[PDB]
DNA sequence: TTTTTT
């Protein structure tokens, strides 16, 4: 408690997710998940073209809702974009980063042990 | 008997010339420069007192005689190291340092020498001869041997003591502050009067002394010369700029060797009281692995973060060097680090 | 000026322990006799060496790279007597940077130097004879036996070279300590006894008891006066215990397979060892700086604080990692991240990566370009090495596989893009390589350099006209960040180097003066032959996880290989940057299985944990 | 996987 009010006044105010997210027009996060997934589909096509098209038609299910973090699926299995083991479930996670700005990051939870069984890994972070 | 120790510098190489004025010889002798000097005759305010009387503010000191060890950069850890005692007594002799001390006018070879203590210049090098005469095996005349017919080995080795004791005037204006303040004050501190009057600062860094001076806020009057700090060329003009300093013959050169042992007693008061309440905690909190860093990392902001720091620094920052006029006030670093955190953190 | 005020005011305290540690007599009898290294010299193999104790003392001054411990040294050097030392040339030259930016250092060396290191120990069997310590608990005795039976090949090279000064200045006054200055060129041991090694913890344990020995030597052999005195060597040993690690290489000379293991440093070894802990009395004496300059974001700064103290990872830290995640195509390519350090957790990586870089610079159209390197193999030395490694078949080429990891001074030689060698017998059978370079591109000495010249357009004014058509210029006529700029060319070997011109590589220091550096000739001589001439710059564009904790960089990105995931690997990775919003990263070190080793970060967060140990901020 | 000392 003294460390998080005398860090609030040294280094400024970390604004939560719900008060970043509103400047974007969200009261509505299943929506707005959808108007940048263009964006989270054409670095997929840039980096990792071979599954790509996998992304060309996904609806996108709340997973996880915080105050700092909204996880949302997109089930449309989806192929494990980091190795080349139908094996992999793909997560588009949200949180405020650098100068109060959002990050919207891609991560997959894959099944096999190459990647930790049923663990979250991210693969790419952008802005929006 | 008014004793003067002088850190002295040359346009030229120092060591070459210095010990070219050890052996009366009239090849190589340049002009000495003193720009730092420390005065002292064998309660706080007695030596305040005493010491602005022989800082006259006229110029120069207030004894008849006096017996200046001139010094150079070197280690005897000293941080100077004694080269040539010179004893003036005459008329004009003291006349030329006081006009040397006072204005910065380099003090030629002819007086250091017509002055030389050679009784006491030479026992200081007594066992330097008698080392060198026994290395090269495998009084005056002991060097003017030493050095007309072993010059490298002598110069080297009066290098090797006397370390660093040619540097440039660049080299001061750096490390003993941009500001006129630091380049007479902590250059008279740090070399001249730290060691000889003990006392905490004796342990004390360059960057700590200077901060201290910088925190010595005695009232600055307008440069009456406007000679820039930054134009200071050669060993004669820091030498200038500093001997007829306001910084240099009166109350600011007798409040500064008191403010630092003062400044230093105060913080130690609030820094030692808080270090150990965080002593007694770090050692029986038995707290969580992460709260652990949090308290500690906690406690160090409560007792040192900038804007707390900066209060203290202005609590002890004083506009007068007389300690019976003093405006430095008490310091609110320990009071409310304790009414703030340690009481809540003694909640144990 | 507030800065400073912590550490002005924390360091006192260890300056006023110090002088203790360094002032304490010891007992006639404990002092180690000259007759002692006189039979250590008499000894063949390092087994029928006596249990005999050298003593010593140590403070450490522990703390993050951004901890102030740097400063603390600072201090040391200006009030107490020291030999102020360094555990790599780099570390060395950085001190001596922040030295002489306060006051005067006299030119500060590396520690093996001071013990008297010279070139043929450079590659010498460190690993050989074997020990079973009558121990547990380990005496003192037998630690120190350990380490001297480890370094047998070079302790017993040292002994033999000294036996095989102060005395006069001390029959004529019956002075002496005028000896460091009369008499020059003499061991920087004798004049102290309290010896500072930055970065200690890149020496391996089996070093510290070697000081500690050598430094009883030198005052041995010379009749120091603190020898005369009694007194003991101190090693302020200053270093981030959770930021530096020292590993053991041992090359086998049949399988040609050289090994690089990882060891106990000198840190490791003084606060994780019950019997050097106690000997030493570390909880008295220990000095942990518990700062970041080099941090002011909080977030950053919470998970740097998280990883060197090993405190457990929560969700929220894996989030905030998040941020960083950039993919395994987005780093390597070449067009992405420019001017950003890349760090690879293997040599072969960043050389892949290296010459992926020069082909986008030449395709694309820096300009790149080999520049001549060869490698002068001896025909009579190599196959008298075929003969004794009881396979007296192996080629050239084949020497030259993995021995080239070896026959390198500098580690950055095995990430570079270069042609292939050759068979070119002369007789010496040179060999010849081809590494490319870009112009203009960091380029950090791994030579003597020769200045030849130095509102916006350049003043370009040299002593001599330069043309520098294509790259090579026409002039007729190791912490420095150098720029690279054009290759100018302006005893069996020797002979050969007049023959072929040698090129001198040009560089372009901080102010922009161009001086013009020498080439660098290294031996190979392990055995149970060879010297390489070449240029020795590295691009200080991408480099190895395990070489970037020596120094700090503006920009980095990471590629983390995964399963060899090693949280002290990250931790290093991540925190050579003052600024997490430059950093990028290949996964998530904190969301993928790591093997963590929180051993030596409770030893720290128990000596946080203690009373009589200094934490200064 | 893994640098460094002249
Ligand atoms: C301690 C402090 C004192 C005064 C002013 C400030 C700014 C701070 N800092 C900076 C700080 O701790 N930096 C740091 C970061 C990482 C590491 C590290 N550890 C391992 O490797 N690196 C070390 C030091 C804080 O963070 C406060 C902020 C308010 S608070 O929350 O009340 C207490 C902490
Ligand atoms: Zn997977």
């Amino acid at each position: 408690r003294k460390a998080s009010r005398n860090a609030l006044e040294h280094f400024g105010r970390r604004e939560t997710l719900t008060e970043v997210l509103g400047r974007y027009n969200v009261q509505t996060v299943e929506g707005f998940a959808s108007e940048l997934l263009g964006r989270i589909v054409a670095c997929i096509e840039t980096h990792f073209p071979e599954h790509a098209g996998e992304y060309q038609a996904v609806s996108v299910r709340r997973a996880v809702s915080k105050d700092d973090w909204v996880l949302l699926q997109l089930v449309p299995s989806l192929s494990c974009l980091r190795f080349k083991h139908a094996t992999a479930r793909t997560f588009v996670a949200l949180s405020v980063g650098a100068n109060n700005r959002l990050c919207v990051s891609l991560c997959q939870q894959c099944f096999a042990a190459k990647c930790d069984s049923n663990r979250l890994h991210t693969l790419f972070t952008i802005d929006a | 008997p008014v004793e003067v120790t002088a850190l002295y510098a040359t346009d030229g190489c120092v060591i070459t010339s210095s010990i070219a004025l050890l052996t009366n010889s009239l090849l190589g002798a340049e002009p000495v420069y003193i720009f730092s000097y420390d005065a002292y005759t064998h309660t706080e305010q007695d030596r305040f007192e005493e010491s602005r009387a022989l800082y006259q503010a006229s110029g120069g000191l207030n004894g008849d005689s006096f017996r200046v060890t001139f010094c150079l950069l070197g280690t005897e850890r000293g941080r100077t190291r004694p080269m040539f005692v010179c004893r003036f007594e005459r008329a004009d002799d003291v006349a030329a340092l006081q006009d040397a001390l006072a204005h910065g006018t380099p003090l030629q070879p002819d007086h250091i020498a017509a002055t030389l203590d050679a009784e006491a210049t030479f026992a200081l090098h007594a066992n330097m001869i008698l080392a060198l005469t026994v290395a090269i095996n495998n009084g005056q005349r002991g060097l003017t041997t030493l050095y007309v017919h072993h010059e490298v080995r002598v110069l080297a080795a009066y290098r090797r003591a006397y370390y660093g004791s040619a540097q440039s005037p660049f080299w001061f204006l750096s490390k003993f502050g941009p500001d006129e303040k630091s380049l007479v004050l902590t250059t008279r501190y740090y070399l001249l009067q730290a060691q000889r009057l003990g006392g905490a600062g004796a342990t004390y860094d360059l960057q700590a002394i200077k901060d201290i001076c910088a925190t010595y806020a005695i009232p600055h009057a307008p440069r009456p010369d406007t000679v820039s700090a930054a134009s200071l060329t050669s060993f004669a003009a820091i030498t200038r700029f500093c001997c007829t300093s306001q910084y240099a013959r009166g109350a600011a050169a007798a409040g500064f060797p008191l403010y630092v042992e003062r400044r230093i007693a105060a913080d130690v008061r609030e820094t030692s009281a808080l270090e150990k309440f965080i002593t007694h905690d770090r050692s029986c909190l038995r707290v969580s692995d992460r709260e652990f860093i949090t308290y500690i990392y906690l406690a160090h902001f409560e007792c040192f973060s900038p804007p707390r720091l900066a209060t203290h620094l202005r609590a002890v920052t004083t506009h007068d060097p007389n300690p019976a006029a003093s405006t430095e006030q008490p310091s609110p670093l320990g009071r409310e680090a304790v009414e703030q955190f340690f009481c809540h953190v003694r909640a144990q | 000026a507030f800065l400073n005020f912590t550490s002005m005011h924390g360091v006192q305290p260890i300056l006023k322990r110090i002088r203790e540690l360094s002032q304490q007599q010891l007992d006639g009898a404990q002092v180690p006799h000259l007759q002692w290294f006189r039979d250590v010299a008499a000894l063949e193999s390092p087994a029928g060496l006596p249990l005999r104790e050298f003593p010593f003392a140590v403070y450490l001054i522990t703390g993050n790279a951004g901890s102030g411990k740097s400063t603390c040294v600072q201090t040391i050097n200006e009030v107490l007597d020291c030999v102020v030392t360094g555990a790599t040339r780099i570390a060395a030259q950085n001190m001596y940077a922040k030295l002489s930016g306060a006051f005067l250092s006299r030119p500060i060396n590396t520690i093996f130097h001071e013990f008297g290191f010279r070139g043929n120990h450079v590659q010498a069997q460190l690993g050989q004879y074997p020990y079973t310590l009558t121990s547990n608990p380990a005496s003192l005795e037998d630690l120190q036996r350990r380490d001297l039976t480890y370094y047998w090949e070079v302790i017993l090279d040292l002994t033999k070279r000294a036996l095989a000064e102060f005395r006069a200045l001390a029959a004529l006054e019956r002075l002496t300590r005028l000896a460091p200055a009369t008499h020059g060129a003499l061991p920087a041991f004798t004049r102290s006894n309290v010896i500072v090694i930055d970065e200690a913890g890149l020496l391996g344990r089996h070093l510290l008891t070697a000081v500690v020995y050598c430094w009883w030597m030198i005052n041995a052999l010379y009749h120091t006066p603190q020898y005369a005195a009694r007194l003991r060597p101190v090693l302020v040993c200053v270093g981030s215990p959770t930021q530096t690690a020292s590993l053991e290489s041992t090359f086998e000379h049949q399988k040609l397979r050289c090994s690089v293991r990882q060891s106990e440093n000198v840190l490791t070894y003084l606060i994780c060892n019950r019997t050097l802990r106690e000997y030493a009395r570390l909880s008295y004496s220990w000095a942990i700086f518990i700062n970041n300059k080099r941090c002011v974001e909080h977030e950053f700064g919470n998970l740097m604080k998280v990883l060197e103290y090993g405190l457990p990872i929560t969700e929220e830290h894996m989030q905030f990692v998040d941020r960083f995640v950039v993919p395994e195509n987005y780093i390597t390519n070449p067009a992405n991240l420019p001017g950003w350090t890349r760090l690879f957790s293997s040599h072969k990586e960043v050389s892949a990566y290296m010459a992926k870089l020069h082909a986008y610079l030449k395709v694309t159209r820096f300009v790149v370009f080999t520049l001549p390197v060869l490698t002068f193999v001896s025909v009579k030395e190599f196959d008298e090495y075929r003969r004794l490694t009881h396979q007296p078949g192996l080629t050239i080429e084949k020497w030259l596989t993995a021995n080239a990891s070896r026959i390198t001074n500098y580690s950055q030689s095995q990430d570079q893009d270069a042609g292939h060698m050759r068979c070119e017998v002369h007789s010496l059978v040179v060999a010849r390589n081809d590494v490319t370079y870009v112009l203009n591109s960091q380029i950090a000495v791994t030579l003597r350099k020769l200045v030849f010249g130095f509102e916006v357009a350049p003043f370009s004014t040299y002593v001599d006209n330069v043309i520098f058509r294509g790259c090579e210029m026409l002039t007729g006529s190791q912490t420095d960040n150098y720029t690279l700029m054009g290759y100018t060319y302006a005893a069996n070997v020797a002979e050969l180097l007049e023959e072929a011109p040698l090129p001198y590589v040009v560089l372009r220091d901080q102010h922009g003066f161009m001086s013009v550096v020498n080439t660098n000739i290294s031996e190979f001589v392990e055995s149970i032959m060879a010297i390489n001439a070449d240029y020795g710059i590295s691009s200080k564009l991408a480099m190895t996880i395990t070489r970037s904790q020596g120094l700090s960089l503006d920009k980095v990105a990471i590629c983390f290989t995964p399963g060899n995931l090693r949280l002290n690997s990250a931790y290093v990775a991540m925190s050579r940057t003052t600024s997490s919003e430059f950093l990028r990263m290949n996964l998530n070190p904190l969301r993928e299985r790591h093997e963590r080793d929180d051993v030596i970060s409770e030893h720290i967060l128990s000596a946080l944990r203690d009373p009589n140990v200094v934490i200064v901020y």
